[PDB]
């Protein structure tokens, strides 16, 4: 398990409104700049505090989250989320559990690149945001932006701590977001382009406070102490 | 700064008129517009004075 | 100003009925300290129906209107069922405080939705006292809004550690009704149903029934988009909107762009002519003519 | 005790019987100088008071 | 005269923050706090136009 | 509550472990002997001789 840190990656479209040509300021869950995301090899039990960056540069198909039962795996995709007995190892050949109980919602879907996924778990719902772009750098997360799209709003409502990969018998990056402020920035055509992080440096907090991306030459008054 | 001082709640439930006449029945309505009314003259009070 | 002309409506052409019967009179119940969740949703409500006829002891909506209440979209409506102590009916609202209002089940103090109870003293009056129907009495610290516990672990209280005695200051934390069918009216069992429900979450699909209206352009026109209520010129743009996307907005947060549910054709909107009018007049001594001059 | 404006100047210990001042914690206003962003990308902070 | 009138009720019952929140519940000390707020605004208001 | 186990140490309206916080005013003292079968109705709101 090595350590990398991120480039202003990890940016998603917040809400479902339309925005072209403004700057907006958020306040959401959101990968901090320069954050110290790790980097496996290949599957231990990865924490899930709060939400989960997940990138990986391709083997990597599953998902299985929960406390001790949601599932995804890649037919296509099966999104079974019910009580499972999960194994010691669980890849995909196969047994990853025993039966379906008391089992519940049950989505199943119709039967060079880097991969970023991000989970969370508000007020009952597991959103996944995704976006898949070429790059020819192996490994070692580049410097630009990709802003992540909305991909499912699942209304499940369960409670997930603890979260695994089914491996598939291949590097993975995990980084966790923390309750950040954001400023960012829309184009004509409605796409993000650039964000400010407000809490990293002072010259960031001077931005966010004039809602600016250039600071010309003075003093300026940004916060209380 | 007048423009933005237009989404503020002021106390009632919602900064939008025209949602909450669509909500509530007006024997329940004026104790929320009231307090609106009572926002936006102050601020009107404060741009004309500077 | 210049008055509108027509009025349209666009809601979702949704067949299905929301399933209500379902909840209001099932075969049995849960209790008060474990109460289920229905989630409703993708369906064509019509709460009038459950408002008149029937009986209910009380029907005491917070919030929101319940004559109105179908015309409003709304976004993923909840259901709460549970029996209820006779005297703690009205113990169920927000910001006042109780034994079960703390310990059972704790409203949000910004609340919205209708609180449906009624009587439940012929079917859950049994003879010799249901004992079933079981409500908690310890606990270490007050709930948070729309909170549920099960757990059940030997209360402490003070000295004397009890780790799993039940002796002296140990209790066990939850006790039972018990109903015989001669109780007054402050033991005779209730059956509560919460209806909980937030607006601004996402464009969903639950809706009053509210017939369609042929869409009109280029005309100053009453609009109802899926519950949003406004006056403007609905003409037709190219601004490219991603597929998830539905709303729009501008600089000052204003709606100048929308989608209609069931077309799926992006319109925008623009404000009906406005603007001051000031007249010139030579003054009353000379003549009586004017000209009237619209500013903008 | 008080001052000149009802502020809370000085109190009596109840037990030992002691006269204790009392005095503000410090606060004042982060400020940033900088001297621009098409220019460098260094700053400084001054703590107002 | 700005620091003096840190003592007023302005309608309330107290004019010390932690007696209203500590001698009556949530829900209800709300107007009362919103009461002393609005005073100390109006009070904030002048001595910035004077 | 620290004391010789009070067989029938059991507050009415108030919470024995919040006794302490609140103030009263003018507190009765009654003192007598009965039996063991008689204490269950020394109770409010329950009868017996
Ligand atoms: C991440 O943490 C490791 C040690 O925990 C440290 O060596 C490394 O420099 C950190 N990353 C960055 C970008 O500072
Ligand atoms: C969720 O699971 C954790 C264990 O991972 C447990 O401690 C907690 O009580 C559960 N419930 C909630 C609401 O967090
Ligand atoms: C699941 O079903 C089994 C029987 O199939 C039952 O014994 C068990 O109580 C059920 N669990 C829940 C949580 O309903
Ligand atoms: C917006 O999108 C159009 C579509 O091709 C493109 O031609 C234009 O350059 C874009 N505007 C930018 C990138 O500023
Ligand atoms: C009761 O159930 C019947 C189903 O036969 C139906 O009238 C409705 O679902 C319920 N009505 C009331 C008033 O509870
Ligand atoms: C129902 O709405 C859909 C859009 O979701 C539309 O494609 C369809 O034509 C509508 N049904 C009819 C009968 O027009
Ligand atoms: C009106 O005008 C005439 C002359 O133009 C003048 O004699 C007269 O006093 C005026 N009256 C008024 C009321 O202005
Ligand atoms: C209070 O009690 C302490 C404990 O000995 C003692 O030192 C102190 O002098 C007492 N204060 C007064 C005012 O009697
Ligand atoms: C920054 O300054 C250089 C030269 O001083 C100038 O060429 C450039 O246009 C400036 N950048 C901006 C954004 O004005
Ligand atoms: C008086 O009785 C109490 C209650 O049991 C006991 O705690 C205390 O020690 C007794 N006092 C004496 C002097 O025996």
């Amino acid at each position: 398990p090595a350590y990398t840190n991120s480039f202003t990656r990890g940016v998603y479209y917040p809400d479902k409104v339309f925005r072209s040509s403004v700057l907006h300021s958020t306040q959401d869950l959101f990968l901090p700049f320069f954050s110290n995301v790790t980097w496996f090899h290949a599957n231990p039990v990865l924490p899930f505090n709060d939400g989960v960056y997940f990138a990986s540069t391709e083997i990597i198909r599953g998902w299985i989250f929960g406390t001790t039962s949601l599932l995804i795996v890649n037919t296509n995709v099966v999104i079974k989320v019910c009580e499972f007995q999960f194994c010691n190892d669980p890849f995909l050949g196969f047994r990853v559990y025993s039966s379906a109980n008391n089992c519940t919602f049950e989505y199943v879907s119709q039967p060079k690149n880097l991969r970023e996924f991000v989970f969370k778990n508000i007020d009952g719902y597991f959103k996944i945001y995704s976006k898949h772009t070429p790059i020819n750098l192996v490994r070692d997360l580049p410097q630009g932006f990709s802003a992540l799209e909305p991909l499912v709003d699942l209304p499940i409502g369960i409670n997930i701590t603890r979260f695994q990969t089914l491996l598939a018998l291949a590097a993975y990056y995990v980084g966790y977001l923390q309750p950040r402020t954001f400023l960012l920035k829309y184009n004509e055509n409605g796409t993000i382009t650039d964000a400010v992080d407000c809490a990293l440096d002072p010259l960031s907090e001077t931005k966010c406070t004039l809602k600016s991306f250039t600071v010309e030459k003075g003093i300026y008054q940004t916060s209380n102490f | 700064t007048l423009v933005k001082q237009l989404s503020s709640n002021f106390g009632a439930i919602s900064s939008v008129l025209n949602d909450i006449l669509a909500r509530l029945d007006p024997p329940e309505a004026e104790v929320q517009i009231d307090r609106l009314i009572t926002g936006r003259l102050q601020s009107l009070q404060t741009y004309v004075t500077q | 100003r210049v008055q509108p002309t027509e009025s349209i409506v666009r809601f979702p052409n949704i067949t299905n009925l929301c399933p209500f019967g379902e909840v209001f009179n099932a075969t049995r119940f849960a209790s008060v300290y474990a109460w289920n969740r229905k989630r409703i949703s993708n369906c064509v409500a019509d709460y009038s129906v459950l408002y008149n006829s029937a009986s209910f002891s009380t029907f005491k909506c917070y919030g929101v209107s319940p004559t109105k209440l179908n015309d409003l979209c709304f976004t993923n409506v909840y259901a709460d069922s549970f029996v209820i102590r006779g005297d703690e009916v009205r113990q169920i609202a927000p910001g006042q405080t109780g034994k079960i209002a703390d310990y059972n089940y704790k409203l949000p103090d910004d609340f919205t939705g209708c609180v449906i109870a009624w009587n439940s003293n012929n079917l859950d009056s049994k003879v010799g006292g249901n004992y079933n129907y079981l409500y908690r009495l310890f606990r270490k610290s007050n709930l948070k809004p729309f909170e549920r516990d099960i757990s059940t672990e030997i209360y402490q209280a003070g000295s004397t550690p009890c780790n799993g005695v039940e002796g002296f200051n140990c209790y066990f934390p939850l006790q039972s009704y018990g109903f015989q069918p001669t109780y007054g009216v402050g033991y005779q069992p209730y059956r509560v149903v919460v209806l909980s429900f937030e607006l601004l979450h996402a464009p969903a699909t639950v809706c009053g029934p509210k017939k369609s209206t042929n869409l009109v352009k280029n005309k100053c026109v009453n609009f109802n988009f899926n519950g949003l209520t406004g006056t403007g010129v609905l003409t037709e743009s190219n601004k490219k909107f991603l597929p998830f996307q539905q709303f729009g907005r501008d600089i000052d947060d204003t709606t100048d762009a929308v989608r209609d549910p069931q077309t799926l054709e992006i319109l925008d909107i623009t404000p009906c002519s406005f603007g001051g009018v000031s007249v010139i007049t030579p003054g009353t001594n000379t003549s009586n003519q004017v000209a009237v001059l619209y500013q903008g």
